[PDB]
């Protein structure tokens, strides 16, 4: 949880609500993973729970302080997902909900954060309804989000929603050289991969997930000229599986618009892989594959339980039997 | 540890007695019959008590090795059962048993019933402190191909003329369930007086509790047996089991067949079958397995096996049997209309 | 008046009792050779005379001639237990009293001799409805039981009670009562009770008995009541028609043979009894997939299916696979465009004229 | 096949052609 | 002021509507006097299952005796009718569905009835109770005391064991006809003095599918809507359903290939504010009707008598392609209709494409 | 203390709500002719004010001067009820009170007496949410309950409801708002609250309001934090990120003439540019019906597109119809999978690919 510079000016905003008085009590933030909404929300619970701010900054040594950088204060509820599991279950809700109706114990404000409100299930969705309407004085909210549109409409029109506008590509670019060592081409792939959001480019590059994708281009390339899919396998059978299909179908979608052409595409730093793949299959083919990957990440996202292996083969299969001639390829139906 | 097995027990027991037994095995009839003929040799050679304990999280300790070392009035050489868990000991359960084994006497007879133990829990202190002076007898239930032999035995033992026919049509009927076909062969031996059984005589008196378990629906989906196969889901179905369980047992032997038949293009079964370290015994089946299925076909099996994992998992619908019917047919050389597969 | 037709006819003697064959000469040589098991389980389905015959087997075993498998019925002993007020036959109703306490007191209780017969016996009846700790205490009691004392046990579902139990008792499984014995044994009745029938009358009822006598008697009463005091062909077919509850079947078997309106007076039968119909789409469709499967393969049809084996076979054998294939797709398609209908009902009825009168295009790859 | 048939089947819409004339009983055209 | 459905419960077998044969079963069993101890009552909701079972529970209590025509008058009757009887134990198993509480009902069966000839318990909503629960009465169903009735009422009865519909005799109620539904309004109307018109009753009938509750709560809100009359405008306001009329225009002019004419009708039905989902399904239930009339002659019904022969028209001269193609285009129409930027661009971009695909009359093409 | 527009300007009486006449008419007639049930539901669409319509006719049903339509909103009553403290007033949040146990607390509370108003009123909002047993155990008392005991039930999913409780309610339909009562309410807030605001602004929120007035709320309230606390037009459309030039068009005219490159770079200038995708989708969608009608008749182009008809006619020139269809139809699929898709501008993409194919540092305190 690191405070990125772009967040400046829009805090700037809330806050000052804040001061006014005259502050929603349910914020909705929309953004990007990366983003930094994260921090966003604790600076906000952060100048809440303070006793007597000066400005737009926490004192810093009031107890409201104390308790919050020791991570103990009374106030200040967190619902998130259990350690093992991914989803926030119907109970938490509910029980904050219950411990809400009396006073604050250190007589200021009282703030909830919501770590994800994608992952609530629908019973804690519809029982956060009444809570969200009219929650007592003092209290405060604060849900983030990548894609309001999932959420349920009713639980949606009671939160003022904000959202965060990525900064511009040349400084998100000038701020990932500055902080990592890599070629432009691979600052601009990985910029263009994370949906132009910095930080998680940043986080792309820290972990291994770099050698990840070069061994699936490595594969990929190999096996577009034998058309033996199947060995794909290997480099997607993975607890990150949703990462690697974005990637496949990033490329997929890169080929054909190099086909239709096309001056930008997504993948600066393999123009031969790309190239290659557009020479050796047909427009409808790859459209036929991008919309089967991306129906099955989708699947794989949102189905719990689900046996990822058996899927993944089941698609490769799928795609190998495609390229034969003479087969009914599918087609986007309502 | 001296292993045997229910068919030698007895000159064993006409041997000599030990400090402690071990019954480990699934099927209850061998388990029982052996217990009971430990208990009678024992209490023909001077033991009085019974002292028996089923082993829960509730059982009290304190008084079992109480027992262990009191002595009674006018009673010596009390003999103690276990009763394991189906789980099986655990390292509380272990430390609590190497106490026991510590507070072991002479006089005392130890008998401990339950399942087998598995690599991790065969190996424990108390195990190993009992191995010196004990004897195992493995009970477990005989496969289909000895089964026959099993029940002509026992009915040569009963003093009853069983035909081949009669020996074929218990072996079906009560397959993997000894104790029914035990009190079965009991049932008409008290029916006829005179002992000669026929086909119409076992016919007329026989009824239906085979039991079976994933991996024989598995291995006879691969021999290409359809009415076996049917038959076995059928009463897979009827005992109550979770097809998510089949499900996954026969997702390795699917993707393991997939695979060979891949690489089997340029590449010597044998080879193959050492680099995935194929079990011998399974060895000929697989390859028969492989033969049996072409390219197209292992393909639309993988199709729908994924659309019938979807519908569990995703619409909870209820029609998951139809559909493993289905599937248990195309996996038999049957042509399948592809309709059904919605390929 | 009249008492009731099941509960006046219960069988007091080994010869009244019809079928299960195997069970009672089995139980007749064991008491005649003095062979007695120290417990005996008896299964099968509901309505099959599984108390009936325990209950025979307990006047049988404390007769005050002896020990015989063809009870005198005149002795003090024979007619207090067919007053169900016998001193020693202790019955417990398992399924009212569960809990280890009542169980345990019943089980503490067999310390005490008999007081004027030879056995005490225990008739536990629902015996799969006991708790764990009951089921160990029953265990505990029934591993050296005395001599004196027998347990009968009666249970529809076995598979229940622990391995450890199932191994201490002789269990007899009784089978159907098959239509023959039925429709004889409702006429021996109706004869007694000097009631007018036909003989079409009892066969339909005996069909639909379904191997259960008490089923079969319960609706020779209803149909009585129905039939103003006799029983008639017209009375008992309108009875089942209005019980009748397979219109999936039988909407198949009018579809199949291009029929309309047949079809038009199934769907309204079906609408006039509370139905759900994406339910009898569903029915329908696994009715098409089951005779599919019994195409491609005799062994398909298992015994669940008993009632309807012969027209589902009937339909199978006669009926080419690639109309079960269209009809089946046509009806998945039903299935799937169902929710965006105008109305259940009227979704239901144009995918029913789909599947009669017509044929989908299909898309046919044309590159 | 035709233009309007590759048009109906990419937009969803299923056609539906007469198999058994003799099944419908009333005037029809 | 009391609500029409609990003022207007039945009290005599004169004043059920339908259910002939569960009544003629009943008034036979109770004259010839073969009356059994258990009783199931099937059917959907609102059609008389507590209404049957509470006038049979009068009957057997009646002080006259026990007869199929209660008089009503007697102390028994009264308080049976005002719901304090004291020998009509009546269960909620919804409310009360634990084992303990049917333990604790039957420990107290073997007392004798405090005033009336029968203690009848009366269980409603027996789906709901526990499986213990279901297995605790098996016994006490099988064999209960003389002066000891039970009556059940539920809707879906097959979550019943097969055990307990084995015991007791089952009754399945249909569902009321339209005809007699609206007869049963137009009665009710005319005894309470309200103002009334057939179309109105016809409507409602319609639209209560065939739960008698279901009519009287809708004629209660149109009567309260109406201003203490009920009134054809007032209904059709309350139900928010468009005649007839203009559905059928609409669809006339599609059918016939005039641009101008149908976007000059959408126009109108614009102004008049009307819903355009209501729209599109009722344009699809009258494109069903006309298939299913094609399909047979009888296929409709009088409630179409308005304007039946001009949909007959429509029956004798449009292929059935064409009707499956326009039916089709309206259903996906219908599908796709939420993530249009508008209903009324929606609507309007249906009717073109259905215009533009024409059978006979498409489009003209550029050039 | 401060509170949003949302919960201050709750309406507090009759002539406080915007639309929902039918309801209000029949709750006026019915309390006037005292014909008062005791099952009202009000199912709708979100943020229309079926909890206000609930909790006005519970204050009316208790208020001191009596049983009226119009509550005084002064008297000791209404403002109890207010404040939300009235104790005769049972406000049951169903989402958060599921199970069994609280519903049979509550069912076991109804027979006692009110303790100050002369109704017990329970108001359970989003009932849909209760388990099945709930349903079960309410259908009972609800069918029959005291007479000083009224039930009120809000929903917005009527579907989950079983059929038995909707058989036993009076159901009121509460339709959308339109877009001129939503910006007349609007503007009376606003106007209300002193806050400068002009016509364009108002139109734009309540044209995004979508039917929805607590959606229409918020966004005003969002426009004006962020507005600098006046509510522009320049601020809204910001806000909103409407197209307003003529993207749009030149967008559908590229696709149209299927230049791949054309296109590619429109929708790499519009991101860099930073615009909603959703917005754009729903434009094209409106220019592609707006061709379609125009190819339908000449005249049909309104008076507003004049600075951009000429371009738009040549479309209707040289497209057929139903390849006018084929490019609404997928972008339609395409805006209704696009949250599912990765990226939202992947899911542009892919849409007009496969339309193509159709042709011939300062930290405060965070580490
Ligand atoms: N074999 C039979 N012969 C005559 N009647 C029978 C027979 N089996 C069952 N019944 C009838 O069924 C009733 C007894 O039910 P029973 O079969 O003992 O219950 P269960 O077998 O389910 O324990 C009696 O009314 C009896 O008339
Ligand atoms: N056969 C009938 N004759 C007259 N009214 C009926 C009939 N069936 C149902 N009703 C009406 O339906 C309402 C509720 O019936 P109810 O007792 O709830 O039946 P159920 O128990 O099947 O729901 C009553 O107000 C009653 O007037
Ligand atoms: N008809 C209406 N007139 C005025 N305001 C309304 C109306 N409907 C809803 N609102 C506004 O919406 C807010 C919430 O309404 P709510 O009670 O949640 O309705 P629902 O229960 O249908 O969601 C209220 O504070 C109110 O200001
Ligand atoms: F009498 Al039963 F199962 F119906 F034992
Ligand atoms: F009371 Al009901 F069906 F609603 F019997
Ligand atoms: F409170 Al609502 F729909 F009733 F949001
Ligand atoms: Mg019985
Ligand atoms: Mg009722
Ligand atoms: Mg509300
Ligand atoms: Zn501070
Ligand atoms: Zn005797
Ligand atoms: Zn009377
Ligand atoms: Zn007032």
């Amino acid at each position: 949880m690191r405070w990125y510079p772009w967040l400046r000016p829009d805090f700037e905003k809330l806050v000052a609500s804040y001061q006014a008085g005259r502050g929603h009590h349910a914020l909705l933030i929309q953004a990007l993973p990366g983003m930094g909404d994260d921090a966003l929300i604790y600076a906000l619970s952060r100048y809440l729970l303070c006793q007597q701010p000066q400005g737009h900054k926490s004192c810093g040594h009031c107890r409201g302080c104390q308790l919050m950088q020791a991570g103990t204060h009374p106030d200040y509820y967190t619902l998130a997902p259990e350690k093992g599991k991914n989803t926030l279950g119907v109970d938490a809700v509910r029980e904050v909900t219950e411990k809400l109706n009396e006073h604050a114990r250190l007589g200021g404000a009282k703030v909830v954060w919501v770590t994800d409100a994608a992952l609530l299930t629908d019973a804690a969705a519809n029982a956060l309804l009444k809570t969200l309407e009219e929650p007592p004085a003092e209290t405060w909210f604060f849900l983030a989000t990548r894609e309001p549109e999932r959420l349920l409409a009713t639980l949606r029109s009671r939160c003022r929603l904000h959202y965060l506008a990525p900064p511009p590509e040349q400084y998100a670019v000038t701020w990932l050289s500055r902080e990592v060592t890599m070629s432009q081409d691979a600052l601009l792939a990985a910029l263009r991969l994370s949906a132009g959001s910095p930080g998680a480019a940043l986080a792309l590059f820290q972990g291994d997930n770099w050698q990840a994708r070069e061994t699936l281009c490595q594969a990929l390339a190999y096996s577009v000229p034998s058309g033996d899919w199947y060995s794909l396998l290997a480099a997607l059978n993975h607890e990150q599986a949703p990462a690697r299909l974005h990637w496949l179908a990033t490329l997929l979608m890169d080929a054909l618009k190099r086909h239709h052409g096309a001056a930008q595409v997504t993948n600066v730093d393999v123009p031969g892989l790309v190239a290659e793949l557009a020479n050796h299959l047909s427009p409808s083919r790859l459209q036929a594959i991008l919309g089967d990957v991306c129906h099955i990440r989708e699947q794989l996202m949102s189905v719990t339980g689900i046996n990822r292996e058996l899927l993944i083969t089941d698609l490769l299969l799928r795609i190998e039997h495609y390229l034969q001639p003479g087969v009914v390829l599918p087609v986007p139906h309502l | 540890m001296i292993r045997l097995y229910p068919e030698q027990l007895r000159a064993q027991l006409n041997e000599g007695l030990r400090a402690a037994y071990l019954l480990l095995g699934n099927d209850p009839l061998l388990l029982q019959e052996s217990q009971d003929a430990v208990r009678q040799v024992a209490a023909a050679q001077g033991f009085e008590e019974h002292h028996t304990f089923s082993i829960d999280p509730n059982t009290d300790w304190n008084a079992i090795f109480s027992l262990c070392q009191a002595m009674s009035l006018f009673a010596s050489r009390q003999t103690l059962l276990l009763l394991l868990p189906e789980n099986g000991p655990n390292a509380a359960i272990n430390e609590q048993l190497l106490t026991l084994t510590g507070l072991l006497h002479d006089d005392l007879l130890l008998i401990v019933r339950g399942n087998k133990l598995s690599k991790a829990q065969e190996n424990a202190a108390w195990f190993t402190a009992l191995a010196n002076r004990s004897v195992q007898v493995t009970c477990q239930t005989p496969e289909q191909a000895q089964l026959p032999r099993w029940v002509a035995a026992r009915a040569k033992q009963l003093n009853l003329e069983l035909d081949d026919a009669a020996n074929q049509v218990l072996c079906y009927c009560y397959e993997g369930n000894l104790l029914a076909l035990a009190q079965a062969l009991e049932r008409l031996s008290l029916l006829w007086p005179d002992g000669k059984l026929t086909l119409p005589r076992v016919e007329q008196a026989v009824n239906d509790a085979a039991h079976f378990t994933p991996f024989h629906w598995v291995d006879a989906l691969l021999m290409g047996k359809s009415k076996r196969a049917l038959h076995i889901l059928q009463q897979l179905r009827l005992e109550g089991s979770e097809p998510v369980i089949l499900l996954r047992t026969l997702q390795r032997e699917l993707l393991l067949l997939v695979n060979l038949k891949r690489q089997s293009a340029h590449t010597p079964l044998r080879a193959l079958f050492d680099k995935h370290r194929v079990w011998q015994n399974r060895r000929g089946m697989m390859g028969e397995a492989l033969n049996r299925l072409s390219q197209t076909q292992l393909r639309q099996a993988v199709q729908l096996l994924t659309r019938t994992e979807l519908t569990l998992k995703q619409d909870y619908g209820q029609s998951v049997w139809a559909e493993l019917e289905g599937l248990s047919l195309l996996l038999c050389h049957k042509p399948l209309a592809d309709v059904f597969i919605d390929g | 008046s009249y008492q009731v037709l099941a509960r006046k006819w219960r069988p007091q003697t080994f010869a009244d009792v019809v079928g299960q064959e195997h069970v009672l000469t089995a139980l007749a040589n064991g008491l005649s050779l003095g062979r007695i098991h120290h417990a005996y389980l008896f299964s099968g389905t509901r309505g099959v005379g599984k108390t009936s015959i325990a209950r025979l087997l307990a006047k049988g075993l404390n007769c005050e001639t002896g020990i015989t498998a063809t009870p005198c019925g005149v002795c003090d002993n024979c007619r207090e237990i067919e007053q169900g007020r016998f001193v020693d036959l202790i019955e417990i109703d398992a399924a009212s009293r569960t809990k280890v306490e009542d169980t345990r007191d019943l089980l503490d209780n067999v310390q005490y001799a008999p007081a004027r017969g030879r056995f005490k016996v225990y008739l536990i009846d629902e015996v799969h409805m006991l708790s764990r700790h009951s089921f160990n205490a029953l265990l505990k009691t029934l591993e050296e039981p005395p001599e004196h004392v027998k347990f009968l046990l009666a249970t529809t579902d076995p598979q229940k009670l622990p391995v450890t139990i199932l191994s201490r008792c002789l269990q007899f499984h009784l089978k159907a009562l098959d239509v023959e014995q039925i429709r004889h044994q409702l006429e021996h009745i109706l004869n007694e009770e000097h009631i007018a029938h036909e003989p079409r009358a009892l066969q339909l009822l005996a069909r639909a008995a379904e191997g259960s006598l008490r089923d079969a008697l319960s609706l020779t009463d209803q149909a009585i009541a129905s039939g103003d005091g006799q029983v008639s062909t017209q009375a008992v077919s309108a009875m089942l028609g209005t019980l009748d509850d397979d219109q999936a079947l039988s909407l198949v078997e009018a579809m199949v043979e291009a029929n309309g309106e047949r079809v038009m007076a199934l769907i309204n039968e079906a609408a006039a009894r509370g139905i759900e119909w994406e339910a009898l789409l569903v029915e329908m469709l696994g009715l098409l997939h089951r005779i599919a499967m019994v195409q491609l393969s005799p062994a398909a049809l298992g015994n669940d299916m008993a009632a309807i084996e012969l027209r589902m076979r009937e339909l199978a054998r006669t009926i080419p696979p690639t109309d079960i294939q269209l009809y089946y797709q046509t009806l998945l398609i039903g299935r799937k465009e169902l929710p965006y209908a105008p109305d259940r009902r009227m979704g239901v009825e144009m995918t029913l004229l789909r599947a009669l009168a017509f044929h989908p295009r299909m898309p046919l790859p044309e590159p | 096949t035709s233009r309007r048939d590759w048009q109906l089947q990419q937009l969803g819409i299923t056609q539906w052609s007469l198999r058994r004339p003799g099944a419908l009983q009333g005037e029809i055209a």
